[PDB]
């Protein structure tokens, strides 16, 4: 009986150990994205762009390997992976529990990341190289002057300064970024803690049986 | 990889001698602007500076101002000092200053590979509860009599009649340690399966917040002069450090800087142009990588003599090429496609397995 | 607009003499560089995730 | 001595068990080429034509 019971508990504790390992092995397998190629190599996480704009038209006309496949997916993805406005897209990302990604201009994206509840973040580098500029009527007098002015401002780091002022400083968050640092990355005390409480509970039960036992003895 | 001498350049002539990003970019520009061209290498081999004394321009920018060439197709930075003397088309490649570190390697046992699976906080509590049981048992069984017993319960602690009280204590404590050792084993197996080795953190701010890892730039160039003149918070502190760091954190050439990063075991970081950095990452032995975004926003452009006929045409040509994704295509061709290294392929390579001694050693000590 | 061939927004107000200059996040595109003049980029960007 | 030696052997046998689990997990991870797409997704195995 003692032998068979031992062989019985041996199998169980072995099963518990083995099973607990798969949940920890897979827990490590999980690899968040980081690049656009990661969106094409997988399907679990849906993604889309604005239903109308240069962003959407980019993938459609793009002849690049990765971006091609991406468009092929979004072009026939059901339900519609495209949103009406930028606000709708962000809302879809905040309500999908990380099941939906939204593609948009880095500028507006970086700004959103610095807005409550600080639940969005930009990943990987940009997909293409664009740029804003000061527009002046063809053959204008302000033409050359403004052009040089922009170059002067950038070299004085005034442009970078302005961006920092309205994007990061203006925040704010400013907190959600310090927690997004991505420090932690191991197991935990939580699970092990549950076994500590059941231990102290057993000790207390014994401390009760001790006194109780003594009392019983006395009675006897 | 903008302009390089082809393999059998000795058996070739004209434009066929050269190959690279700019070499292809030249043919593209010439096709959209409609003109024949002759690729020529600048004499002094410089980009475009202005000697304060003689007030003379050198390099490509020079050959443009003095009528030596009609157009400049190279990684020429669009600077204010140059925009005054020549004309720059819209940027055909945006870049900036980046950070280069060693290969996210990995290796270290320090009995500390045993305290990791099991958190330091957990090793502590398991010890507190350890003496927490040897003290409860101690109350079950004059001053020395308590010492001999406390040493006996500590031996009943150092793990392996029917007093029901302390009996269930030994049973519950056994079930407790059973779960823990099972957790340690399971978790350690996960570790031995995936075995992912991260690294530091991408963020120039990370270089300023620490000192363990030294870092520097080229002893001469816009890169170094950037930090010196930069009035930005983070970059300020960085310069203050590099300005008085001993030994010299500055290198003579770019090759020396890369060599310093490859021979410091990740103790030295090198700051350089993202363009050249990204390229280095795709070169054997593939032991360098760029981290974090650029520190500033720059950009190369096609340079044309002030008030030239090719001015407007080339400008539009660059914009046309970028929108057709032809520029991005060219970069991919010379940086990644023609590359040799690999990062997303090294992570896609599911294969490895072997036990060492490091971790086990910590338990021996 | 393809049909009317009319420019709208800021780029429009520039071509039709409504404004003297446009200071905004206006993307530098080929289609626009043909009708108006763009200074060097004051902010480089792209498509992100 | 008996306690520390026990804790020592405990760690070792735990390491052996964990590591042995990994040698079988990875042994399953290994996949063999089933189609052409498999030749493009990997680089370890070179390939060519006439
Ligand atoms: O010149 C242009 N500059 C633009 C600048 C921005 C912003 F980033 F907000 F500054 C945006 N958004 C990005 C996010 O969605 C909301 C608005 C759109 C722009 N568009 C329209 P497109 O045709 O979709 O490119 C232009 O034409
Ligand atoms: O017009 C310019 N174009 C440049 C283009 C490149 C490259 F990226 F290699 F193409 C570099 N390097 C970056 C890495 O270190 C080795 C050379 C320097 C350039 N410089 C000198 P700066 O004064 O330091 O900017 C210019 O002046």
């Amino acid at each position: 009986v003692g032998g068979v019971w031992w062989f019985f508990t041996l199998i169980i504790i072995s099963s518990y150990t083995a099973n607990l390992a798969a949940f920890l092995t897979v827990e490590r397998m999980v690899s968040p994205i980081e690049s656009a190629e990661d969106l094409s190599k997988q399907t679990e996480i849906a993604y889309g762009t604005l239903d109308s704009g240069s962003t959407k038209e980019f993938f459609r006309r793009s002849k690049i390997a990765v971006f091609d496949k991406m468009w092929t997916y979004m072009r026939s993805a059901e339900p519609s992976v495209f949103v009406r406005t930028t606000a709708e897209g962000v809302a879809r990302v905040r309500k999908s529990k990380g099941k939906y990604a939204y593609l948009l201009e880095s500028t507006m994206n970086e700004y959103i990341e610095q807005r409550k509840p600080c639940d969005t973040m930009k990943v990987g580098g940009n997909l293409d190289s664009k740029g804003y500029g000061i527009a002046t009527p063809k053959g204008s007098s302000l033409g050359t002057p403004v052009n040089l002015a922009v170059l002067k401002l950038s070299e004085q780091g005034l442009l970078d300064k302005l961006k920092n002022k309205w994007w990061y400083d203006k925040g704010e968050c400013g907190a959600k970024d310090s927690g997004s640092k991505e420090k932690t990355s191991a197991l935990s005390l939580s699970n092990v803690a549950g076994v500590f409480y059941i231990l102290v509970g057993g000790l207390g039960l014994a401390m009760l049986v001790a006194l109780i036992e003594f009392c019983y003895k006395s009675r006897a | 990889p903008y302009v390089m001498m082809k393999k059998n350049h000795e058996m070739l002539e004209g434009n066929e001698r050269y190959e690279g990003y700019c070499v292809d970019l030249a043919a593209e520009i010439a096709k959209h602007c409609g003109f024949k061209y002759k690729l020529t290498i600048v004499g002094d081999g410089k980009y475009g500076a202005r000697d304060a004394d003689t007030k003379i321009w050198n390099g490509m920018v020079g050959e443009l101002v003095y009528g030596k060439a009609d157009i400049a197709i190279a990684p020429l930075t669009i600077t204010l000092v140059r925009e005054e003397v020549i004309d720059f088309s819209k940027p055909f490649m945006s870049l900036g200053i980046s950070i280069m570190i060693k290969k996210p390697q990995k290796s270290k046992p320090g009995v500390f590979s045993f305290l990791d699976p099991l958190a330091y906080e957990i090793w502590m509590c398991i010890v507190f509860a350890y003496i927490g049981v040897s003290v409860v048992l101690f109350l079950v069984s004059t001053n020395e009599f308590g010492i001999f017993n406390s040493l006996w319960f500590s031996l009943g602690a150092f793990m392996q009649p029917r007093s029901l009280s302390g009996r269930i204590v030994g049973g519950v404590w056994w079930f407790f340690t059973l779960i823990i050792i099972s957790s340690y084993t399971a978790n350690l197996a996960a570790f031995l399966t995936v075995e992912r080795m991260v690294s530091p953190i991408e963020s120039a701010e990370d270089l300023s917040k620490q000192t363990e890892i030294a870092y520097g730039t080229l002893d001469s160039g816009s890169t170094k002069e950037f930090f010196r003149r930069s009035k930005i918070a983070v970059f300020d502190k960085m310069w203050t450090y590099m300005r008085s760091a001993e030994p010299s954190v500055f290198v003579r050439t770019t090759a020396e800087g890369v060599a310093r990063v490859r021979k410091s075991k990740g103790k030295y970081a090198y700051l350089l142009e993202s363009t050249m950095n990204e390229y280095i990452e795709q070169r054997k032995p593939c032991d360098t990588m760029k981290v974090g975004g650029n520190l500033d926003s720059k950009g190369y452009g096609i340079a044309t003599p002030k008030g030239s006929s090719l001015g407007t045409p080339v400008n539009l040509a660059v914009l046309k090429l970028s929108e057709q994704g032809l520029l991005d295509k060219l970069k991919n061709k010379w940086w990644y496609d023609k590359g040799e290294c690999g990062a997303k392929d090294s992570g896609s390579k599911e294969k490895t397995s072997a036990l060492s001694l490091s971790n086990v050693a910590g338990v021996f000590y």
